[PDB]
RNA sequence: CUGGUAGUUAUGGCGAGAAGGUCACACCCGUUCCCAUACCGAACACGGUAGUUAAGCUUCUCUGCGCCAAUGGUAGUUGGGGGCUUCCCCCUGCGAGAGUAGGUCGCUGCCGGG
RNA sequence: CUGGGGCGGUCGCCUCCUAAAGAGUAACGGAGGCGCCCAAAGGUUCCCUCAGAAUGGAUGGAAAUCAUUCGCAGAGUGUAAAGGCACAAGGGAGCUUGACUGCGAGACUGACAAGUCGAGCAGGGACGAAAGUCGGGCUUAGUGAUCCGGUGGUUCCGCAUGG
RNA sequence: GUCAUGGAGGUAGAGCACUGUUUGGACUAGGGGCCCUUCUCGGGUUACCGAAUUCAGAUAAACUCCGAAUGCCAUGUACUU
């Protein structure tokens, strides 16, 4: 279990740290979240 | 009743080869076998060891 | 064995409605009693504890019927049209404990239709 | 091999029955529901109740065993 | 008498005021022997009066005790300072409170019954008053 | 539909006649016929489980249900989740069917049997019917599996009395 | 009178017994359609009304269990005093829990049909 | 720190008793936990009810999986304990990422540093027919300041001026 | 400060509804002594043990179906200060 960035695919910036089981979830996390640059919801991923 | 999950219900008729009875009752495993019984509705057939009027502990 | 009592387990679905659901007088309870045969409507006040408007399947108006959906598509339409007359516009729909489905739900369709914001 | 206490965490009633309290005023500090959310009360996520209007404090039965607190204008 | 086991093997001594809040009347018995004042009863103390009221009844009648020794005590050694923790559990008692009926006896005639009562009540230390059902 | 016709026609009146009810309400009918499996073994290997699925399968025409262990049993060998036996619940028309099969065709293929064993009913007018084995029930051919399971067949009532019950079982021909 | 829906610390609950029904309400009959089962039209959902009050429901009866509950007394105790003090006693005010006399097989709305 | 000091033990955080029916309250007093975990064990919608026992039943044993009955909870609630929880806060399933961004009347706690709760407003969403709920988890532990360094961003500054 | 009114809170006491500790009796499934073909499987035996079950009776800082006096928070158009 690891401390996670993820950064926004469109807006570039990354301002939602999160945390995972990397045993269990090896991938990149993947999560639909509000970006404040855009004032929308973009896909963000696990750097 | 869900669909593509059980196999066949499809009516067939059980046949006592000794006593020579008969009786319909559905179930799965055809054979592909014609009947005289109602023939108009033609069912499958399933031929079968003694059953409970051959069976001696019944009669 | 024990047969389920239909109604009982269905009185317990309802309270878990009741538990968010509440009419008020500014925005009343539109409740949904359901039968065998008919279903029956009333626009409550839970503050209050008054059933204002109210219809069912066998009142003397809308005595016509094909599919006991488009009976309880009738009550909809009569207990709208009753709760406009009485001048009560937002209700809030409880199931009665029924799933959201079949009758019930062309009731509220049908209610929502007509003058009744939900 | 004793010794060990946590802080005392200050729980119970933060305003009385009859009082006057203005919107966002804790009630009540609780671990779990010893006392419920009235009428115009919250329940925060560590169970606080708070009043969510103006008006005054009344802690109330619900039905035999519970309790409750409301704040009426 | 000691129980089979405990919640906790370290308890507050308490206090021993009041009347006893039951067992103040025989029950199962004729004759009773009645804590008269407060003390603790040690279960060392219950079985010197037991034996001594059983053999004067000659394994005769019936020996109720009704007080059980429900309480452990600790004590330090000789040579340690205060401080350093509780100290190890030693015994055990029954704080008996004043009017408890400790002993009751039946199944032997009066004059027995009140003399193996006076040879427990000389194993106790607590003073004793004789009461009949 | 052979046997239910049956219970409509000459066992209702014939029952309720018996022992005098006030109502054809009363009358004791079949609720619902339960087959368990109780694949324990499964615990060591999943694809003995499957075979013992797919061959009750074909005893009931309809798939069942795979049940899974509720309590960890060190004893077993087992623990919370894990698959172990298979239920099925036959109601209605493809139940009498089974009930018919059982007591028509199924049964007289075992090596020998007394009847209605009096000593397995729960005391409330359920029977249950203990089955040995699996080759009794004609849709398996035991040359087309390889471990014998075994089986376990409760038939559910609504008669309130053992003896209600027995007498229903009876004239629906169950020996 | 009955169906719906509320309030009220079970005096309202549980259990036992009895009666009732085309007006409801039920069970009940069926699975073509919407929709269902980790299998099952059991349930949910839909369409029916041959059968039945057996059950639920409704009404009535009862204190067996529960629940409610005085008065009196007692324990405890604020304050004021005394002792011989593991503790105990007196005055004043408050005053249980248990037990008991007793109470209870509810009460109070609004809407629809009769 | 310490019933002299040393030796031993302890040092921060959570729960309970001590604690004298608000809150608070000491001892090298009595008991236990923590330095995490979970992509669902979070959100929402819908549906549900547990432990155990009795009786009957193939492998099958005291105990596996069926079935009926009785069962206010004798279960469960990631994890200590306490307080809660059966309109569930417990158990299933479908869709999801609110385990959101900007905040925040007002309160609690408190020497300070910190800590806690928060309706509601705006943006843009998830689930839901709607009502609505959602700023992680039944609640309360799971953490460590400043200084200094690293990395990303940036309508800021740039020692004459442009860099 | 007192009076009146409302309220939060589980101590004293009490109680045994839960959890732990516990006595006696009745009941009763097992197990252990004692012979029998016997595999002591089951009888005929039993106060050698023993888990539930109830009847009566105790007990608790970390038990509670209950529950004071006080103290505490507040309100008052009350009386004093
Ligand atoms: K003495
Ligand atoms: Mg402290
Ligand atoms: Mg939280
Ligand atoms: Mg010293
Ligand atoms: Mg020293
Ligand atoms: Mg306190
Ligand atoms: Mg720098
Ligand atoms: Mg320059
Ligand atoms: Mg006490
Ligand atoms: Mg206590």
């Amino acid at each position: 279990r690891v401390n996670i960035t993820l950064e926004c695919t469109e807006c570039g910036d990354r301002n939602y740290i999160t945390t995972k089981n990397k045993r269990e979830n090896p991938e990149r996390i993947e999560l639909k979240k509000y970006c404040p640059r855009l004032r929308r919801v973009t896909l963000h991923r696990e750097t | 009743m869900k669909t593509g999950i059980h196999p066949e219900y499809r009516p067939v008729v059980f046949v006592d080869t000794s006593t020579d009875f008969k009786f319909l009752s559905g179930s799965t495993k055809s054979s592909s076998e014609t009947i005289k019984w109602e023939d108009g509705n033609e069912y499958p057939l399933l031929r079968v060891e003694i059953s409970s009027d051959s069976h001696p502990f019944y009669t | 064995i024990t047969k389920i009592d239909k109604n009982k387990v269905r009185k317990k679905r309802h309270a878990r409605v009741r538990s968010k659901i509440s009419g008020t007088e500014s925005r009343p309870r539109l409740n949904v009693f359901r039968s065998n045969k008919n279903i029956y409507a009333q626009i409550i006040d839970d503050v209050n504890g008054v059933t204002l408007a109210s219809a069912s399947n066998l009142d003397k108006d809308f005595g016509s019927a094909e599919s006991k959906v488009d009976a309880a598509s009738k009550v909809g339409e009569l207990v709208a049209k009753r709760a406009s007359e009485k001048g009560i516009t937002s209700v809030t729909f409880d199931r009665g404990g029924y799933l959201y489905h079949g009758r019930v739900k062309a009731l509220a369709e049908a209610a929502r239709e007509n003058g009744l914001e939900f | 091999s004793n010794g060990r206490d946590s802080e005392s965490k200050r729980l119970g009633a933060k305003r009385a029955d009859g009082q006057f309290v203005t919107g966002g005023s804790i009630l009540y500090r609780q671990r779990g529901t010893k006392i419920y959310p009235g009428t115009n009360v919250g329940r925060g996520g560590d169970d606080t109740l708070f009043a969510k209007t103006d008006g005054v404090v009344r802690f109330e039965r619900m039905g035999r065993d519970k309790k409750k607190v409301s704040v009426y204008p | 008498l000691v129980p089979k086991r405990v919640k906790y093997r370290r308890e507050f001594r308490g206090n021993m005021r009041g009347r006893a809040k039951g067992g103040t009347e025989v029950a199962f018995g004729e004759y009773g022997l009645q804590a008269v004042e407060a003390s603790w009863i040690t279960n060392r103390q219950i079985e010197a009066a037991r034996i001594a009221m059983t053999r004067y009844m000659k394994r005769g009648g019936k020996v109720w005790i009704k007080i059980f020794p429900h309480k452990s005590y600790t004590s330090k050694p000789i040579g340690v300072r205060m401080g350093k923790g509780k100290g190890a559990p030693e015994g055990w008692v029954s704080p008996v409170k004043r009017g408890k009926i400790m002993f009751e006896i039946a199944g032997v005639p009066e004059d027995v019954a009140r003399e193996a009562l006076r040879l427990a009540a000389h194993k106790l230390p607590v003073k004793t008053k004789i009461v009949k059902r | 539909n052979r046997l239910k016709d049956q219970y409509l026609k000459e066992i209702v009146p014939a029952l309720m006649s018996k022992f005098n009810y006030d109502s054809v309400m009363e009358v004791p009918k079949i609720d619902k016929i339960v087959i368990n499996t109780g694949v324990g073994d499964a615990t060591a290997n999943a694809k003995v489980l499957d075979s013992a699925v797919e061959e009750l399968a074909l005893i009931t025409g309809q798939k069942p249900v795979i049940t899974k262990a509720k309590n960890s049993i060190a004893g077993f060998r087992l623990r919370e989740g894990m698959p172990i036996g298979a239920k099925v619940t036959l109601r209605g028309e493809r139940m009498y069917d089974f009930l018919d099969k059982l007591v028509t065709v199924s049964l007289p293929r075992v090596r020998d049997f007394r009847g209605v064993s009096k000593k397995a009913f729960d005391g409330r007018g359920n029977y249950t019917l203990g089955v040995r084995e699996q080759l009794i029930f004609p849709e398996i051919d035991y040359d087309q599996v390889s471990k014998v399971r075994g089986m376990d067949v409760v038939i559910v009532t609504t008669a309130k009395s053992d003896e209600e019950s027995h007498e229903l079982l009876t004239q629906l021909g169950m020996p």
